[PDB]
């Protein structure tokens, strides 16, 4: 458990982040569960308060999609938001950042359903937890 | 590090060398991105949490900036090179029954840990010199614990692909893995692949020919599947004297439940262990 869970949520006060969710209507890359997994990755990677950058959020989200989502193309829409509109030649670098985050969590990228529920239970009425998929 | 002794194989996954003896697997990076493949990530992330005597053991992971080596326990040969070598002499029933038993245990361990293998081909099952067979190559494997995920229909070589996927139905799990072993079960007895199709539509027709063309009394929702068409030729079912002769009738029984059309009434892994086909189960050593 933690009390200091908003170490994660102040990402969802950021302007471009809140718009990024708005782009993702039906939660195809930012599902409620994927947003839970990205937090799991954060504490498995032992992130300090300094390291909660949005670029770290995006490489974490991309990793979650890599593990849990079979459709490989959808997660590519993260590249623009995370790199700019020169992302077409910057995303190899992005993917390499993912490989060290995956390295940093000692390759333990699998997150159980029940473990997602645990982080969703600390403050379950936050608006990112009502990003259900139908 | 240590020294490579010989190159075992080379595919799209990467290159496996033989290098204490370990299996040294170099993973081939992406062309555009220089980054680790999604499959490689899944395989390692899964094998880092799966510890079982009937599952290949991940020993180490060497990450560098342009390279990525995976150290596995070494097993002497796969099941298919073994089945080919026994193609004339035959495979003794006690060893068949031993192998299938072990395979089901490793599989039940995965399914109870909410993991799909999604590639249960003979070539992905490694055997050693003391009668053990283990699951390997978890590149197309995934966890299914998390709700409403996206799944695909690229999963396994047609020969061992369940009909539920061929008919293009979405939302499938574990049942498809059992189907694959069912195919391997038969292929261990008759020594030749059960449904050797060259395309997806052909694969279905080989299955229909052997197991009969599906009804809605055998498969309740078969005719409202995305890739079903009424054009399908209706064949009668052959039974397992004419299909797999050396099998006794507890053997044919387990096999029929492994090849059940309806995924919901298809036999599971933990349950298959408790079949009357495993009372005389021992652990014989094989001939390599």
């Amino acid at each position: 458990q933690r009390q200091d869970m908003t170490a994660f949520f102040k990402l969802f006060d950021d302007d471009l982040i809140q718009d990024f969710l708005w782009m993702d209507c039906c939660c195809k890359i930012a599902d409620k569960y994927l947003l839970a997994m990205t937090f799991v990755y954060f504490k498995r990677a032992k992130f300090t308060i300094s390291e909660h950058t949005r670029i770290n959020f995006f490489i974490a989200l991309y990793l979650a999609n890599t593990v849990e989502e079979d459709e490989e193309e959808t997660k590519y829409e993260i590249f623009p938001w995370a790199l700019g509109k020169n992302w077409r030649k910057l995303f190899p670098n992005f993917l390499k950042l993912r490989d060290q985050l995956w390295d940093r969590i000692d390759y333990r990228a699998i997150v159980s359903r029940r473990c997602c529920e645990e982080v969703m239970a600390i403050a379950p009425t936050h608006y990112i937890w009502q990003r259900e998929r139908s | 590090n240590f020294q490579k002794v010989e190159k075992i194989g080379e595919g799209t996954y990467g290159v496996v060398y033989k290098a204490e003896v370990v299996a040294l697997k170099k993973i081939r990076l992406d062309t555009e991105t220089e980054g680790v493949p999604s499959t490689a990530i899944r395989e390692i992330s899964l094998l880092k949490e799966l510890n079982h005597p009937n599952i290949v053991k991940l020993l180490d992971v060497i990450h560098t900036e342009n390279k990525l080596y995976l150290v596995f326990e070494f097993l002497h040969q796969d099941l298919k090179k073994f089945m080919d070598a026994s193609a004339l002499t035959g495979i003794p029933l006690p060893l068949i029954k031993s192998y299938l038993f072990q395979l089901l245990q490793g599989l039940a361990f995965c399914h109870s840990h909410r993991v799909l293998h999604r590639d249960l081909k003979p070539q992905n099952l490694l055997i050693n010199t003391e009668g053990a067979i283990k699951l390997a190559d978890f590149g197309l494997a995934r966890a299914f614990g998390v709700p409403v995920r996206t799944y695909t229909h690229e999963v396994v070589t047609l020969w061992y692909r369940a009909p539920e996927i061929l008919l293009g139905c979405k939302y499938y799990s574990t049942a498809v893995d059992i189907w694959s072993l069912g195919c391997i079960f038969a292929e261990m007895v008759t020594r030749r692949a059960l449904f050797p199709g060259d395309s997806e539509i052909d694969q279905l027709f080989r299955i229909f020919r052997t197991l009969g063309t599906p009804d809605e009394v055998v498969w309740p929702g078969v005719t409202s599947m995305p890739d079903y068409k009424p054009s399908f030729p209706k064949w009668a079912r052959q039974d397992f004297s004419k299909v797999v002769p050396p099998l006794d009738e507890d053997g044919r029984s387990l096999l029929s439940q492994m090849l059940h059309y309806d995924p919901n009434k298809r036999i599971s892994a933990k349950a298959a262990l408790a079949h009357p086909f495993f009372q005389d189960v021992t652990k014989p050593v094989p001939h390599l």
